[PDB]
């Protein structure tokens, strides 16, 4: 019975890779990209 | 476009996409407007499950 | 895997993102967009 107990609780520790996958999130209330926008000479340019 | 943001997607890519993610060749023909995805048979069923999503009919806006 | 080997693609003809990663890093990257994607308010400035 002892050597039950401990073999069957030694391999229940050992019993308890990965593939790619592709994912597509749109977005519903923001932008994706940058915007730009000028002050009279020079680039303005949030990401 | 299309052709570009799935090329940029697959680039580099040392990954066990179910092959490597890496050897994917991805190439734009815009004569009869298709892709043509060169991998093994679930590479090509990967990229095709992809393409299907990201392919919907757009609405018009008018702004006055 | 890592952190290092996720791959983040603008796709601005649907206006979505493209994630390409493990079954848990997809997860991961879904949940911190649901965070960032609020609606915002008008402010009129005289």
């Amino acid at each position: 019975y002892v050597d039950m107990v401990v073999n069957a609780a030694t391999m229940m520790d050992k019993q308890n890779l990965g593939r790619q996958k592709i994912g597509v999130m749109r977005l519903n209330n923001t932008f994706v990209g940058d915007r730009t926008y000028n002050l009279r000479d020079q680039k303005m340019v949030i990401p | 476009g299309i052709a570009t943001a799935i090329e940029r997607l697959l680039q580099g890519e040392e990954q066990p996409l179910g092959a490597a993610a890496g050897n994917i060749k991805i190439v734009a023909y815009p004569d009869t407007n298709s892709l043509l995805v060169k991998g093994t048979a679930e590479q090509v069923h990967f990229i095709e499950m992809l393409v299907k999503a990201l392919d919907v009919a757009k609405r018009h806006v008018e702004l006055s």
